[PDB]
């Protein structure tokens, strides 16, 4: 029962830094070769850096080589990764994986991911705005305008599930994120 | 560096079919190829190592092959755990690189998207900006033309699309469209339009209001 | 079962073939050897030769005698010329190194 | 008769201390030099045949698993500077049958039978000494690999040391012993198999090679091989020498395992009779009259010395005997004049190369050679033992009155 857990990662400026924790357990970690794969949002998955057993050997993708850092702490069996001098396409989640050399077999297992965006914008609550409909019929809210990133459906308090739509948020020229959530009802409220 | 190229991108797929996704290295890179299978915001896991190795736990439905530049996944009979992304990812060079990917996506009947338009809020308005949204909702197969007009002015660079995953009870697609202009902007024009085409659509349908 | 032939009564400056009847039981990938019996002396080694067949004398006999085997025949042989005052003396043969119980051998005086 | 002189030279100090001298020379001949010692020859051809008896026959031993003679999934475990077939390495990677007779050897008899080799080699290789010599040592260093999902026969429990990535444990228990630990990741740069695998490194120093060391090697080499007694597949060359059988149990060699076993007996009695030779030196000379019954207490050292040197020489004549080809039969010579006295190289001892498998290179025909010569060069120094033999045993009985 190999396994992976991550911590660190949150938000980051232009410039300055974050940190990403890897946590290893159920294998003997100093005998296997580690990896870093990060993820952009609708994009495809890129091996960032690979370290070496002994973790004296190192190798990183030209998008990121000199700017972050992996290092692994053999004797608490866990993986680092210091990212330093960020940019915003590194906006991403970010995954350790174990590489299995002994087998031959590729990225055996991999942790859960966690997440790392960076922006000049600071935390803003939302501005909830009616989608009211006019003359079945359809209405729903606006969340417009905030940076945090999680938002919580919340316009029914567990009453109308099966006519409800909240759609991914949307990433807008401002540096803030837009949403919107729509809902089937009757035709007469 | 390696570069590989998966086909197809996208794929409708039903239960009980037989799904091939190819992939293309760019180089001979022999037998070191892997499979991953990635379920939405979830990371990726292994199904096959070294082009042909079943990883172990993996269902027998899942299958490789190919050698140096040409390669094969084959799934015998979709299951509903088998819609999710896949990827090719080669091991030959000093580091690897993965596929582009291909999601398969469960197929359906064509349902034309019910169309709706929600003008912006009072509060909205006061503040210094202005968002018209465009609702489409529960339509099938996925490819949509969403054009704004207003006074019949083509408008471009100034909406932002947002598609959610297919829905876990009809299969459907529901994407919002959204404009966005300052209320300065917003006060010199009359006629907000908003017009969808669709397979399911004989004519490409509008729905607008004015001020 | 060991025994000689050929030994015999010469004035110095003769010649004769000794021989040496060996079963293979000694012979067969053995070293086979020449020996005097002088009297009032003791057993001197005279000569040898290999299965392989390589020879080596003594310096009491070197340049004279010339010893040979026969791998098929079990036989060894012995050439004597040039004989001398020393080579009084009953000749015997043997493996190197020997079986405790020894032949008869064949009486050469000069 | 011949005993008249036998008492007419046992009176004479003239006489005998002329055997006395006789027998240091015979006695530094026969445990000093090498060339010249059937004693020597026949160690040597001792040791020959049984490092012989492996290089024909290693490559076709069927061997592999985990730690403890465990059954493997999937292990490879390779001992480098062995007879390989078409190689210089033995590849143990046999899996899911339990090691055992009639199988597979064990990883854990292979660790012995692959040490005994690896020191036999290399002493081999530097020349063994003469028997009067004790005190010399040999360095030894090899090598072996474990690759493949679960191979546990380099864990740090395996090897003992203090961690598999990069550690290293030494011993000094009398001799020092250097164990290291290196892992090579899949994609290291070099790694040529693109997989992950663990070499281990043996270095010994201050090994002894005397002939009682290295005949105590020997027999660990032989006796491991006939003990653990693997299953073992012949591949014949076609138009070369033929074996049978083709396939069995290496105990199957019944009587070569014996005669190897005998060879080993006979020559490390032979080298406990150098002691009793070092411990009855003859060159103290025995001016005054001389009379047997009194002053003659040399004779039991002086007949101890002769008699060892006596046994000595008979011994090594019984060495050679149990291997000479010529004296052997059907398959036993068969092994022998086709194999064991053959060395298919392209050679000085101890030379594994990738041709070695399937004959003996070890000499063993030269030496055979070596032996007859030496032995041919004795006969003086041997009818004199003997005759110092005689000499001495009528001074016992002469001092016994």
């Amino acid at each position: 029962q190999v396994q992976l857990v991550q911590s660190g990662g949150g938000i980051g400026q232009p410039g300055g830094s974050l940190r990403l924790a890897c946590e290893a357990s159920g294998f003997t970690f100093n005998l296997f070769e580690m990896a870093w794969v990060r993820q952009a949002p609708g994009q495809s998955l890129e091996v960032i850096s690979y370290i070496g057993s002994s973790g004296s050997t190192t190798r990183y993708a030209d998008s990121v080589k000199g700017r972050f850092i992996v290092s692994r702490d053999n004797d608490k069996e866990s993986m680092f990764l210091q990212l330093n001098s960020l940019r915003v396409d590194d906006t991403a989640t970010y995954f350790c994986a174990r590489l299995n050399g002994w087998a031959g077999s590729g990225l055996d297992h991999w942790g859960q991911g966690t997440l790392v965006a960076v922006s000049s914008a600071s935390t803003k609550g939302p501005s909830v705005f009616p989608l009211a409909p006019s003359s079945t019929a359809a209405l729903g809210c606006l969340v417009k305008d905030y940076f945090p990133e999680p938002v919580t459906v919340s316009w029914n308090s567990g009453a109308l599930t099966s006519g409800v739509h909240t759609f991914p948020a949307v990433l807008q020229s401002s540096g803030l994120y837009s949403l919107s959530s729509v809902v089937t009802v009757p035709s007469s409220s | 560096d390696i570069q590989m190229t998966q086909s197809p991108s996208s794929l409708s797929a039903s239960v009980g079919d037989r799904v091939t996704i190819t992939c293309r290295a760019s180089q001979s890179i022999s037998s070191y190829l892997n499979w991953y299978q990635q379920k939405p915001g979830k990371a990726p896991k292994l199904l096959i190592y070294a082009a042909s190795s079943l990883q172990s736990g993996v269902p027998s439905r899942f299958s490789g092959s190919g050698s140096g530049t040409d390669f094969t996944l084959t799934i015998s009979s979709l299951q509903p755990e088998d819609f999710a992304t896949y990827y090719c990812q080669q091991s030959y060079s000093t580091l690897w690189t993965f596929g582009q990917g291909t999601k398969v996506e469960i197929k359906r009947t064509v349902a034309a998207p019910s169309v709706f338009i929600f003008p912006p809020s009072d509060e909205q308005l006061k503040s210094g900006t202005a968002s018209v949204v465009c609702l489409l909702n529960n339509f099938y197969p996925r490819e949509a033309k969403v054009q704004w007009k207003v006074d019949n002015a083509l408008q471009s660079g100034n909406s932002q699309e947002s598609v959610t995953e297919q829905d876990s009870k009809d299969s459907t697609y529901s994407l919002s469209s959204t404009l966005t202009l300052s209320k300065a902007d917003y006060e010199k024009h009359k006629v907000y339009a908003c017009e969808v085409t669709h397979q399911g659509l004989s004519s490409p349908v509008t729905k607008s209001f004015n001020r | 079962q060991l025994q000689e032939s050929g030994g015999g009564l010469v004035q110095p400056g003769g010649s004769l073939r000794l021989s040496c009847a060996a079963s293979g039981s000694i012979f067969s990938g053995n070293v086979m050897g020449w020996y005097r019996q002088a009297p009032g002396k003791l057993r001197e080694w005279v000569a040898a030769i290999t299965p392989q067949g390589v020879p080596n004398y003594a310096d009491s006999v070197k340049g004279r005698f010339t010893i040979s085997r026969d791998n098929a025949k079990n036989m060894l042989y012995l050439q004597m010329s040039s004989l001398k005052p020393e080579d009084t003396a009953l000749y015997y043969c043997n493996r190197l190194p020997n079986y405790r119980s020894w032949g008869q051998g064949t009486q050469v005086t000069v | 008769s011949t005993l008249n002189t036998l008492i007419k030279l046992s009176a004479d100090p003239s006489a005998i201390n002329a055997a006395r001298e006789n027998l240091g020379a015979s006695a530094k001949n026969l445990i000093g030099d090498t060339k010249n010692s059937p004693a020597y020859q026949a160690v040597l051809l001792a040791i020959n045949a049984a490092v012989g008896f492996w290089n024909v026959l290693g490559y076709a031993t069927q061997c592999g698993g985990n730690a403890n003679g465990q059954e493997s999934t999937s292990s490879t475990t390779i001992f480098n500077n062995e007879p390989g077939y078409r190689s210089t390495s033995i590849t143990c990677s046999l899996n899911r049958y339990k090691p055992g007779y009639y199988g597979p050897m064990s990883i854990e008899n292979f660790k012995k039978l692959n040490e005994a080799y690896q020191i036999l080699q290399t002493a081999l290789n530097k020349g063994l000494p003469a028997l009067k010599e004790n005190n010399g040592t040999v360095s030894v260093t090899y090598t072996y690999t474990c690759s493949g999902e679960g191979n546990d026969n380099c864990s740090k429990k395996a090897t003992g040391v203090s961690d598999q990535n990069g550690g290293t444990k030494t011993k000094t228990q009398t001799v020092t012993t250097t164990i290291s630990s290196k892992v090579v990741d899949s994609q290291a740069k070099g790694n040529t198999t693109r997989v992950s695998y663990t070499e281990i490194t043996n270095k010994l120093d201050g090994v002894p090679d005397s002939a009682q060391a290295l005949l105590a090697q020997a027999s660990t080499l032989i006796n491991t091989i006939n003990t653990a007694c693997p299953y073992f597949s012949v591949t014949n060359k076609s138009g070369g020498p033929q074996m049978e059988p083709t396939r069995g149990k290496l105990c199957g060699f019944t009587e070569e395992i014996s005669a190897i076993q005998k060879m080993i007996t006979d020559a490390q009695e032979l080298v406990n009779q150098t002691s009793v030779i070092n411990e009855h030196e003859q060159s103290t000379p025995v001016g005054k009259p001389f009379n047997p019954f009194t002053d003659a207490s040399f004779a039991q050292g002086m007949l101890a010395n002769a008699s060892a040197q006596a046994k000595m020489l008979n011994l090594a004549h019984q060495v050679g005997q149990t291997i000479n080809p010529d004296n052997l039969t059907g398959t036993f010579k068969n092994f022998v004049t086709g194999f064991l006295a053959t060395c298919n190289n392209k050679s000085p001892p101890g030379t594994v190369t990738t041709q070695t498998f399937a004959s003996g290179c070890a000499y063993v025909e030269q030496t055979i050679t070596n032996l007859n010569n030496s032995i041919a060069h004795f006969g003086t120094q041997e009818q004199q033992i003997q005759q110092a033999e005689n000499i001495a045993d009528t001074l016992v009985n002469f001092g016994s009155h």
